[PDB]
């Protein structure tokens, strides 16, 4: 039996509906520290990682070491989609069902089944590529790139961010430095490498429930993007290089 | 001459849309008190009544009245593009059925169209005469929000009152729905006579409830014990949008 | 070259009717004004553009240079912008084009110089029978009206009105006339009424966006005109054979 409330319903349904782009169904793993939801895509190229610390929550309450509560994204996100502008949640549980309850304009309470979802986890990295920068200015690009081809490519020069769609009769290329204002920090090596676009533009949802993330990369390793949460919340999403 | 002229075209295009969600086989009544239309779907659940009278009109001429049988399924994608709240609209019977008549004052536009029309008895507006012990007032956005949660859980819509609150219920299975709606939050008013509870029709909540969106004036409902239940909403520019639902048993 | 324009939703208005009515297209920058004539995929209507040196910020044209394009490519990039952003149009080599959406973050684009083969179409001067002025607005909520019922766009002329009607199996009369204020300007000679194509009409609607008022002009048994004059010089014309 758990009970957390958010204050911005909203955003917190915007990491849920990312979530689901990647998943079908999950697990939260909630223990005193907070809310944890990782898993890997059908395709198995991306890792997600969200971790929702406690503190997060306007209220935090928990019965077990450790609560597992499975549920099906589709209909996770159909209640989530439900969402008034001004409206807290508070997610809460017992052993049978899980409860989504809005609250605002006036309350609302939905009851789903628990199901259950087999767990997950995998393989601490290095990388020589770390750049910081408005999630606002990410979604943006990614949005406007994500029509334009396939595969992104992105690379380092000098400490510049670079991301790059080549296709038929056209290449589209966009500049990120510290200099013209994109960036926040950039830093590390001159390195390349290419990503699913799909993939990556999947995440730019998360320009609802984050304003600032990081972004690592290398050659022939994954794309890391980290949206920072409020509290120390992230949501990290770890997406495999395409083949050299 | 049969002749009515309504204020805003676009309140009376959401008269319009409202009966479509019922039927697209509409028939206007043109009585000594003004205009009327009442359609029920196929089960008898769900009835619709648009109730507009001849003071809210700013013209009228009806020398005898009479029932127009209209089908407005292709004519409406017409009439909900012509319909601006800066136009006014104009029905007139000819010989052939009725034309409608839309001047925007805004494009200076002029669109007549022309409807063939069945021309018949004026039928009688009744309600039903029932007590419905139970009372509130709110918004159109508030019951599109609850017919959205109650139709994503279940059939069923069940409405009770518990001390001083409304209470909603759905779901027949694992999946449920509960909500409360009290005195300012979110009602407007509420009044409860006594104890009552009812179940209707989510579909046909919905379908009552998604035609008010085009009115933003207060919305009043009221139910009573295993008895039907209304949505009454008076448009800015004059006239009332009706649903009556009936109960589950 | 290099061309520099403030608001690139202008001209997404322009080559949003172009894709609608031909594959590739050709913009042909001179010393005074951008040019654009484009005959629609099945020659029955023709398309002619007229951009101003006057009304861009930065203009280096020393000599015609023709940008010849997919329009349905040029469609993507203008969409890339949302608000007022500017758009740069430079090209050092005749087979490299290059184009910049300069905003929040610079979005660069290298796009292949297509050659696209045109007919130098003849200056004629047509004779219409009358020209009425009415809202562009005014003019697209008629056509969406009458499009709904049918395919062919009846205009009708008198001394004191322009009519757009749908005569079928279901009547509607749209009336642009002297005591609905409709009218802003009138050039009768001789009573006129033709019918022309709702596809073809439905295609170039966006260029109602480009001025508040359309100059429409016909004939029996001649071709329906559409003028745009647009605040800057800016000129747009479309001319449509009639139905059949
Ligand atoms: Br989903
Ligand atoms: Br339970
Ligand atoms: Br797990
Ligand atoms: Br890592
Ligand atoms: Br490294
Ligand atoms: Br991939
Ligand atoms: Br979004
Ligand atoms: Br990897
Ligand atoms: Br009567
Ligand atoms: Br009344
Ligand atoms: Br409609
Ligand atoms: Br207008
Ligand atoms: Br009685
Ligand atoms: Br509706
Ligand atoms: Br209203
Ligand atoms: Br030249
Ligand atoms: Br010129
Ligand atoms: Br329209
Ligand atoms: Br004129
Ligand atoms: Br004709
Ligand atoms: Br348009
Ligand atoms: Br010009
Ligand atoms: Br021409
Ligand atoms: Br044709």
């Amino acid at each position: 039996m758990m009970k957390a409330k958010v204050i911005d319903a909203v955003s917190f349904s915007y990491i849920l509906r990312t979530v689901g782009d990647f998943l079908s169904e999950a697990n939260f793993i909630v223990t005193k520290e907070g809310i944890r939801v990782s898993g890997i895509d059908p395709s198995r190229v991306v890792f997600l990682d969200i971790f929702l610390p406690s503190s997060y929550f306007e209220g935090f309450e928990v019965s077990q070491e450790k609560e597992i509560i499975g549920f099906k994204l589709e209909d996770v996100n159909d209640i989530l989609k439900r969402v008034l502008k001004d409206d807290t949640l508070i997610l809460s549980s017992n052993e049978s069902k899980l409860t989504l309850t809005f609250d605002g304009e006036f309350t609302r309470s939905f009851e789903l089944p628990l199901i259950q979802v087999e767990s997950t986890q995998p393989p601490n990295l290095e990388f020589p590529f770390k750049a910081q920068l408005l999630t606002i200015t990410f979604a943006d690009i990614i949005d406007e790139l994500s029509d334009l081809g396939e595969v992104l490519n992105i690379h380092s020069k000098e400490n510049k961010l670079y991301f790059e769609v080549i296709g038929d009769l056209s290449t589209a290329k966009v500049e990120l430095s510290t200099d013209n204002g994109t960036l926040l920090e950039a830093s590390g090596a001159d390195v390349s490498s290419s990503y699913g676009m799909e993939y990556v533009a999947n995440t730019t949802k998360m320009r609802r429930a984050s304003d600032s993330m990081e972004l690592y990369f290398g050659s022939q390793i994954p794309l890391k993007l980290r949206f920072k949460l409020p509290q120390e919340g992230y949501g990290d999403f770890y997406i495999a290089p395409r083949a050299d | 001459m049969v002749k009515i002229v309504y204020p805003n075209a676009k309140d009376f295009f959401s008269f319009i849309n409202s009966i479509t969600n019922v039927t697209d086989s509409i028939i206007l009544n043109f009585t000594e008190d003004g205009i009327f239309s009442r359609h029920l779907t196929e089960d008898k659940v769900l009835m619709a009544i648009m109730r507009i009278p001849k003071d809210v009109l700013s013209e009228y001429s009806i020398d005898s009245p009479t029932s127009v049988k209209l089908d407005v399924s292709s004519v409406k994608k017409i009439l909900s593009k012509a319909s601006s709240k800066k136009a006014t609209i104009e029905l007139t019977e000819t010989d052939s059925g009725l034309k409608i008549i839309i001047r925007d004052e805004k494009s200076g536009a002029k669109s007549t169209i022309y409807i063939k029309a069945e021309k018949g008895q004026v039928e009688q507006l009744t309600e039903p005469k029932v007590n419905l012990a139970v009372n509130f007032t709110t918004d159109e956005s508030v019951l599109n929000v609850i017919a959205a949660d109650v139709t994503l859980v279940g059939e069923e819509m069940r409405i009770s009152t518990e001390e001083d609150k409304i209470k909603i219920e759905a779901g027949e299975e694992g999946k449920r729905y509960v909500a409360f709606l009290m005195k300012d939050k979110p009602l407007k008013e509420l009044s409860i006579d006594t104890s009552a509870s009812s179940s209707y029709s989510a579909e046909m909540f919905k379908d009552a409830v998604k035609g008010l969106r085009g009115f933003s004036a207060p919305t009043m409902v009221s139910f009573g014990e295993n008895l039907p239940m209304k949505i009454d909403v008076e448009a800015v520019s004059g006239g009332h949008m009706i649903f009556w639902i009936a109960p589950r048993l | 070259m290099k061309v520099v324009y403030d608001d690139v939703r202008v001209l997404k208005d322009i080559i949003q009717a172009l894709a609608r009515l031909v594959d590739e297209a050709v913009l042909k920058f001179k010393q005074d004004s951008v040019e654009l004539v484009a005959l629609d995929r099945a020659h029955i209507s023709l398309i002619s553009v007229n951009l101003p040196r006057e009304m861009f910020k930065e203009y280096d044209v020393n000599d015609e240079f023709k940008f010849g394009f997919n329009t349905q490519y040029l469609m993507k990039i203008l969409k890339v912008a949302k608000r007022k952003e500017a758009i740069e149009i430079a090209s050092e080599s005749p087979d490299s084009v290059i184009i910049n959406i300069i905003g929040s973050t610079n979005r660069e684009f290298n796009v292949r110089n297509l050659e696209v083969s045109e007919q130098e179409i003849p200056e004629i001067n047509l004779q219409f029978d009358i020209s009425a002025t009415i809202s562009s607005d005014g003019f697209k909520s008629a056509i969406s009206e009458v499009s709904t019922v049918t395919d062919n766009v009846v205009v009708e002329g008198h001394e004191d009105r322009i009519l757009i009607k749908a005569e079928g199996e279901s009547e509607v009369e749209v009336e642009f006339s002297k005591d609905t204020g409709g009218l802003q300007d009138l050039e009768f000679s001789k009573e006129s009424k033709n019918s022309y194509s709702a596809e073809y009409l439905d295609d170039v609607l966006s260029l109602t966006k480009l001025s508040d008022y359309v100059k429409i002009s016909f004939g029996n048994q001649k071709p329906l005109q559409l003028f745009f004059n647009m605040e800057g010089g800016g000129k747009v014309t479309y001319l449509l054979a009639p139905k059949v």
